[PDB]
């Protein structure tokens, strides 16, 4: 049948740390543990993600070495393999997680109506743990500032690419160095489903491992237990858990491709609180649990052991107003004095000469009034400017730095591309295949 | 069984004959142990060797020929003796988390003389299948890397112990095996629920190559053939479109072939592979006496001219153009600057000229002499041809992008023939690439920035047939002014008729064309077929052309000369010089030609081996742009 293999790793002695760390850890620098402050702001409908630190897990494994007793590098373990330790971290957060201390405030949440609403029933006359959860774990990679004090090294937060991401890597914590580029929607995916019967004892729950499921459609309760055809199970959405899911593409930097290479891409998938981080045109370091997509139905027989992979993020480092402090920089510009020509002239101070120009490009930048004349007279205070002259005059440095100064602008070219007059309204996108 | 055990003791003792691959071994296994234990490092060495098939044959004739012959039942017991020895050498323990679970075996290379299974992709039949061969060819076409699961490991609860389920595929094994549906275990063989463990599994890289036959080798009226080779674990990502390769392989067949459910038909027949051992590319690596002879020859006086002349030595004349040609060899030194700018590093030269004036003949040498080289006709070309074009991944199944010309050729030069007869629509494309170096896709959902870095040299004819001197320059050439601005070194050649010109050239042209290649007899047409022996061994002065190759080599990877003031006095009062007079050149003079001189000023210095712009570079780059501009000489 199946082979046994033996293995260092017991998960018993993990769980028994996990516990031992959640209850002692203090941050050496309120009092008291770090995280149990946390949980308590949790319970009180305030909090909506718990963020663990493996730096703080280093800090408590120290602790440890200088009491002397042998621990199990659990940051290690965690780097080795992480999906299993989000669960484990869960269920050890369900254990110990402190009651409501103050402002209960039951006011319209439909999913605590129909807990209550179980109680009575259920007393007078088990479920899933993580209906009952509303908090996201996230784990976030190491520092090289604190490796280096311990020494210990450090894998799960070197800047790879996406190039230098192996098949050897799958099923660890890393991170990846790269710029995004596309960006989707934010859709509702079922964790887990709520089916009501007919008034047939009560509602069923499952849960959802995968991308794609089975509908149950058969009441099995005690009192559906009777032989009658009666009539199959009808989905409830309010009493089903649902979760924010978004993926994104990454793409690798043009300074990492090597020459006669094309850049190649990742696949990004997030979940909970941590939505919506990411935008198109950023440059950004995201970390997160490499994993293996599992490739199935049309298309996967020709493959037979080929699969897809994709990154479940879990921390972003993105790379790179009215107040008294602007109100003071410009009265500091007015006091330098010389405001037009030291404007002018600071404007692409590499080209020497053509100074009124650039005194010409500072009003093109300021715009003049815009009036709505009565009775549907407009004036327009946009300002037109042509330049023209002979080639090789630095016609086209002048141009495009202008174009840095004003963040609203675009730099249009002739007919290798169309943009000036691309308004048009078809638009074959390949997720959806409709017009926009 | 019984023969796998007699194999493997075999070459067991072959391996402790020969105490080379024991020590290759051992420093493998050292570097990659004392490599681990630099905490504070500032990367990892494959498990595989080459092994020379010549000495396997004087130790054992048989194990030599079951290799040759039957590589399907003699690789396998190697590869586990390979893997004892290995095992055996490792004292030091390594009690690591997760390498427990993954072995990764050791595998093999071969080496040496294959006889007769040297062959290409044209002489390749059913005869050869299930033998180990070499094929020689081009790469055209790669699929993405992808990763393969190879075991998967499971845990269970209640119980806590551990679980493995292992897979085989045709292309992953030598042998036959039943097939396994890649699909992981749910339930335990007592029903309890079994959970995957990612971070144990086992995956391995993936990638298909196609391989096509030298398109100068072909026979007479026929197009080349290709095929196709599957790579690897540590073969991935060695090679690139349009590099010239060297393929070991077992050639295997693969499928059902049509025998089977399906109805019977006479178009249907198996499917041929190469599972790729080892892979060569047909970089010079330069010795000491090498680089000693360079650095004696860089000290004459009289370099340049050497250098120079050494270029095609059957073109009479044309001096200065292949003096032009040896400065894009050495190119600039580009400067990277803020706002994203780059200042281009490249020489780029077009010749317009008079029929029959040697213009052809010296693009298909720069084709052969440089280090990489892609050419290019005007009118059997397109825009969609040179900068990429969308495709599909068969083997995979996403949308993709091929490379042109422009872009498989970074870091080199492109050689364009006929480049007025080339069509508007083509010609806008092109001069994107020589403005900002990078081609921009948009199409296809597929949004990206291409690098292109490569020197354009470029040769035309005026609109009429014949050069014309009673007409101004720009009624001669049909090329715009945009373009135009774009090439550093324009040469207008023109072929005036004059007795003692004809009566030494004629001369010249008579002495070619009367050589003899040594081997062949007086009258004996010239055999280049080379018999199907494609190799033996499977891995006033002139200078030599491959000297001529690593000293290029040497000078453009080990000097970067910085200017200095005293070459720019020099080139501040040419330029001057030159802008502020009134005679006609062949074209207007701009604020882009002191970068010329720069680029020019830094490919001389490049050519001396020395660190520094002297005057003597900024003298030689104006009498060079002064004959291009005026003709003066
Ligand atoms: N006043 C100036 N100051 C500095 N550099 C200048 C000046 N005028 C021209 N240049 C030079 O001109 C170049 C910048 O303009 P460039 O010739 O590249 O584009 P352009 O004027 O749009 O012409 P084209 O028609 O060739 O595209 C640089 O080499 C720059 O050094
Ligand atoms: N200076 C020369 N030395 C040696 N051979 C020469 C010379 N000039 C021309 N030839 C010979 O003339 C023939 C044609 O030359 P080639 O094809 O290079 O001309 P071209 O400039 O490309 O012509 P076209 O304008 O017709 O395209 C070749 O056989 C070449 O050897
Ligand atoms: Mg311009
Ligand atoms: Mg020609
Ligand atoms: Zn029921």
């Amino acid at each position: 049948a199946l082979p046994s293999i033996q293995l260092p790793v017991d998960y018993n002695n993990l769980f028994n740390e996990i516990t031992d760390f959640l209850v002692t850890f203090k941050q050496d620098t309120e009092k008291g543990p770090k995280y149990m402050a946390m949980l308590q702001k949790v319970a009180n409908r305030e909090l909506n993600s718990v963020i663990i630190d493996l730096d703080d897990i280093l800090q408590y494994q120290n602790e440890k070495f200088l009491q002397g007793t042998q621990a199990d590098d659990l940051v290690s373990a965690i780097q080795q393999n992480a999906n299993h330790f989000t669960e484990l971290f869960c269920r050890a957060i369900d254990n110990n997680m402190p009651l409501p201390t103050k402002e209960i405030d039951y006011k319209d949440d439909v999913l605590d109506v129909i807990l209550n609403q179980r109680r009575l029933r259920n007393e007078r006359m088990l479920f899933p743990p993580n209906l009952t959860r509303r908090y996201f774990l996230y784990f976030k990679p190491l520092s090289q500032n604190c490796a280096r004090r311990y020494r210990k090294k450090a894998i799960s937060s070197k800047p790879l690419s996406v190039r230098q991401i192996k098949g050897d890597f799958l099923g660890q914590l890393i991170t990846v160095r790269g710029i995004i580029t596309r960006v989707s929607d934010v859709k509702p995916a079922v964790e887990v489903i709520a089916y009501t019967c007919d008034q047939c004892g009560y509602e069923v729950f499952q849960e959802v491992n995968s991308r794609t499921f089975t509908p149950l459609s058969e009441c099995t309760s005690e009192e559906c237990s009777q032989n009658q055809t009666k009539g199959q199970l009808f989905m409830s959405t309010r009493a089903s858990k649902f979760s924010a899911f978004q993926e994104c593409k990454i793409q690798e930097l043009s300074q990492q491709v090597p020459v006669g290479h094309i850049p190649r891409s990742l696949n990004i998938h997030v979940n909970g609180t941590l939505v919506r981080s990411l935008s198109p045109g950023d440059i950004v370091d995201v970390t997160g649990i490499f994993l293996p997509a599992p490739y199935t139905g049309f298309k996967a027989l020709k493959a037979g052991l080929l699969t897809e992979t994709y990154l479940e993020a879990q921390f972003v480092r993105q790379h790179k107003s009215l107040t008294s402090d602007v109100e003071e920089r410009v009265m500091e510009l007015i006091t330098s004095g010389d405001v037009y020509n030291r404007l002018a002239k600071s404007i692409a101070p590499e080209i020497y000469g053509n100074l009124d120009v650039k005194k010409a490009l500072l009003l093109l930048l300021v715009g003049g009034v815009d009036k709505r004349v009565g009775d549907g007279m407009k004036i327009r205070g946009d300002i037109n400017v042509c330049l023209m002259g002979d080639p090789g005059v630095a016609k086209s440095q002048l141009l495009k730095a202008i174009c840095k100064i004003s963040p609203r602008g675009v730099y249009t070219t002739g007919k290798g591309s169309s943009g000036v007059g691309l308004t048009a309204a078809v638009m074959k996108d390949p997720v959806t295949d409709e017009m926009i | 069984d019984a023969v796998f055990g007699d194999r493997v003791r075999r070459f067991q003792e072959f391996l402790d004959t020969f105490t080379s691959y024991r020590d290759s071994v051992r420093s493998i296994q050292v570097y990659n142990s004392n490599n681990a234990a630099n905490y504070n490092d500032d990367n990892i060495l494959p498990h595989r060797i080459i092994i020379s098939l010549d000495d396997l044959r004087e130790f054992d004739r048989s194990f030599w020929s079951g290799i040759l012959v039957e590589p399907a039942y003699f690789i396998p017991p190697a590869e586990k003796a390979l893997t004892d020895l290995a095992d055996s050498m490792d004292d030091v323990p390594h009690p690591n988390a997760s390498a427990v679970s993954s072995r990764h075996p050791w595998k093999l290379s071969f080496k040496g003389s294959f006889g007769a299974h040297a062959l290409s992709p044209r002489t390749l039949t059913a005869q050869h299948l299930n033998k180990l061969v070499s094929v020689e060819g081009i790469v055209t076409k790669t699929s993405l890397v992808r990763p393969k699961l190879i075991r998967s490991v499971h845990y269970a609860a209640k119980t806590g112990r551990f679980h493995y389920r292992d897979y085989t595929d045709a292309t992953t094994t030598l042998t036959t095996r039943i097939p396994t549906p890649a699909i992981y275990p749910t339930e335990d063989t007592e029903g309890n629920k079994l959970t995957t463990e990612y971070g144990y599994s086992t995956f391995i890289d993936h990638q298909r190559i196609t391989v096509q036959e030298m398109p100068e080798m072909a026979p007479a009226g026929q197009l080349p053939r290709s095929i196709d080779v599957i790579l690897d674990d540590d073969l991935v990502d060695k090679t690139k479109p349009g590099d010239r390769v060297n393929v070991v392989g077992v050639f295997k067949s693969l499928g059902a072939g049509g025998m089977n459910q399906s109805n019977s038909n006479t178009l249907i027949g198996f499917k041929t592979l190469i599972l790729g051992n080892t892979v060569y590319p047909l970089r010079q690596m330069l010795t000491d006496f090498d680089i000693r002879n360079i650095n004696k020859l860089s000290k004459k006086k009289d370099i340049f001219d050497i250098l120079s002349q050494s270029l095609a030595p059957s073109i009479y004349g044309h001096d200065h153009i292949k003096k032009a040609i040896l400065l894009m060899l050495m190119g600039g030194v580009e400067k990277n600057l803020e706002n994203g700018s780059h200042l281009r590093g490249d020489i780029n030269i077009l010749m317009v000229g008079d029929p029959s004036t040697a213009k052809s003949q010296l693009l298909r040498f720069v084709l052969n002499t440089a280090s990489l080289a892609i050419a290019t006709t005007g009118r059997g070309s397109s825009g969609v041809g040179l900068t990429a074009a969308v495709t599909t991944d068969r083997e995979t199944g996403e949308r993709r992008l091929e490379a042109g010309a422009m872009v498989l050729a970074d870091r080199g030069v492109v050689c364009i023939d006929e480049f007025d007869k080339m069509t508007d629509v083509d010609r806008v494309a092109i001069h994107e690439v020589m403005e900002q170096q990078t081609v921009t896709i948009a199409k296809a959902g597929i949004h990206t920035t291409l690098n292109a870095r490569c020197s354009v040299i470029a040769a035309a004819n005026p609109v009429f047939g014949q050069y014309d001197v009673n007409r101004d320059p720009h009624q001669n050439i049909a090329l715009p002014d945009s373009l135009l601005s774009r090439f550093d070194l324009l040469f207008v050649v023109t072929d005036d008729i004059n007795e003692i010109r004809d009566r030494s050239i004629s001369e010249h042209v008579l002495r070619t064309h009367r050589y003899l290649p040594p081997g062949y007899l007086e009258g004996e047409p010239v055999r280049e077929r080379l018999n199907l022996s494609l190799a033996v061994g499977e891995d006033p002065k002139l200078v030599t052309i491959p000297f001529l190759r690593k000293y290029v080599q040497y000078a453009k990877e080990r000097v970067i000369p910085q200017l200095t003031q005293e070459a720019i006095n020099v080139i501040v009062k040419n330029y001057t010089d030159l802008r502020n007079d009134d005679n006609t050149k062949k074209s207007p003079i701009t604020a882009r030609t002191l970068e010329t001189l720069i680029r020019l000023a830094t490919a001389h210095a490049k050519v001396r081996l020395s660190k520094t712009v002297n005057k003597v570079d900024a003298k030689v780059a104006a009498n060079l742009l002064r004959f291009a501009l005026l003709g003066e000489d």
